[PDB]
């Protein structure tokens, strides 16, 4: 999940991916149904027990 | 040894400068200031060797002198830097901006001989002017930070975009700790409706600090400022009241009009 | 096609923020105003396909307002866009900040129905903080375009650090000319003069744009600003002249006093 | 060569702090001529865009 978050925040060409389907691309990264629910809630303080 | 204090900026990962991610990469030693959970692991993936400066703050409650917190964390710094160490400091958005520990172990290092400098970073200012499309230039810019535009005098430019910064802790001080923030904030709409009306739309903007969360942009009447919910990382914008008008007194001493201006 | 301008901030290659790096790596095209032929060489490097925004600047002897100019830019951009490219502007220091064209680029790339976006950069404030150890948060600060103070009724605060931005233009009217003269600058050190003395002492900064150069830090009194050296690069810094005054009319409503400050 | 330099040098923090240390090694080091070391020393920024 830190992973995830480091590369989406330097890549532009994972950034553009991630906007035009963010669940697709969390999906393809590993990312957990509980981690990818958190995100897209914008649930911050959850996000915070999963990493 | 030698000290050099670098900015991240707001964004994870992608709004440090490839400089500044270098010299963090490349240190014997980082002190860092950061906040978030995901910054720290940032940061220890780029160089394991780090030292969290947040030890220093009071803990369990007791009373600690921010003056005395700020002489801990420089001397840890110069510390490292005496020691002979290749010493960074990674501070959150740009090292020199509502920060005093970068200013004051630049300083100290200076003074003792030792190369010490600071890299400027992107600041929630530099993402205000990105997140909110406007150009400090248009009609100007004022910035304070709200407390001191409260305690003293500064009337603004009210052509100019005008920033409040920590919003939140508006005319707060030991004896107004029991003021309530709405009680601080209704004074402050009082203080700035001299120049504003009521109805005057400003923004509560908070920079996004993770990819997958967007900025606060908040646009509200003034009048209801006093009933809005704060964070420490909310500033306030309050766009101008007045359009520009011509300076005639100037113009006619550059022996020029209006109609003359390209 | 889709906008993203990005700034470059002011030094060679290293002050650019690693996600704006990303974005101009990946553009289907590039369109650039960069301070120097060094700047130039590293983004083509990054990125062949790149067109200098620097040619819709007045060139051998036309007279050209620079308004058409920054219109002809957007143009250039709005033009790669809309043939369908993923579009970067790479400007330098913040795309934003004294810079009009991202903003127009970005609001007329909306209307026509493009994603557009700015990506904040380094500007020559955020170098000028850094290299004369200022805290500005704490301090205050105050920006205007010199020419703007002089043209429309600015009223600065002179308790608090004041930046004149575009001051070798300072007063030039016509949008034609690249410099200005020492009687417009004597018009304006007579204007600051209603809250800054003659003898104050203020700073001419221009920040480094090479690693091998250090910065101008230039010290003078306001008096001699009509004889120095002006470079497009220069920017005013005029520090406090007037110390703080408690709001004694605020302090009062809060319940403290200046005592406990 | 001058360009490749400067490019590598604003952007490689360990090539900045070995240039603060010893500018004309590293310049050397880095193929740069007596002419171009000497526009460098002297600060003649107009003289270097011409090399
Ligand atoms: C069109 S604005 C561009 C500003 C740029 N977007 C930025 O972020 O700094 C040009 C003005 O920016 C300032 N400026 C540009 N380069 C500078 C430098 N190297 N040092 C100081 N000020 C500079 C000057 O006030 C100059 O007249």
């Amino acid at each position: 999940l830190s992973d995830f978050f480091t590369q989406l925040g330097q890549d532009a060409q994972l950034m553009e991916d991630y906007k035009q389907n963010p669940e697709a691309v969390m999906r393809a990264h590993g990312l957990t149904d509980e981690q990818i629910n958190a995100v897209m809630t914008g649930d911050m303080e959850k996000l915070k027990t999963l990493s | 040894g030698s000290l050099v204090c670098v900015g991240t900026g707001l964004q994870l990962a992608g709004q440090i400068s490839v400089l500044s991610r270098s010299y963090i990469e490349h240190a014997d030693i980082v002190f860092s200031l950061l906040p978030d959970g995901f910054s720290q692991r940032w940061l220890t993936k780029l160089n394991p060797n780090v030292i969290n400066l947040q030890q220093f703050y009071a803990q369990n409650g007791e009373v600690k002198n921010r003056r005395d917190t700020y002489e801990q964390m420089v001397n840890a710094i110069l510390d490292a830097v005496r020691a002979g160490k290749k010493t960074v400091c990674a501070l959150y958005g740009h090292p020199g901006v509502f920060a005093c520990v970068s200013h004051m172990a630049i300083t100290r290092a200076k003074a003792e001989g030792f190369s010490a400098k600071m890299e400027p970073g992107i600041s929630a200012e530099a993402c205000l002017w990105a997140d909110l499309g406007i150009d400090p230039g248009n009609s100007g810019h004022q910035s304070f930070e709200a407390s001191q535009f409260m305690f003293f005098n500064h009337v603004p430019d009210p052509t100019t975009h005008l920033l409040l910064w920590q919003i939140a802790i508006a005319g707060e001080h030991t004896l107004t700790q029991f003021h309530t923030s709405s009680d601080r904030l209704q004074i402050l709409v009082e203080q700035l409706n001299q120049w504003y009306p009521l109805d005057h739309e400003v923004v509560i903007y908070e920079a996004a600090n993770l990819p997958i969360q967007a900025p606060r942009i908040e646009r509200l009447p003034l009048a209801n400022l006093p009933q809005a919910h704060l964070m420490p990382i909310s500033t306030l914008l309050i766009p101008p009241a007045k359009k520009l008008e011509y300076n005639y007194a100037i113009l006619a001493k550059l022996g020029i009009g209006p109609e003359d201006l390209g």
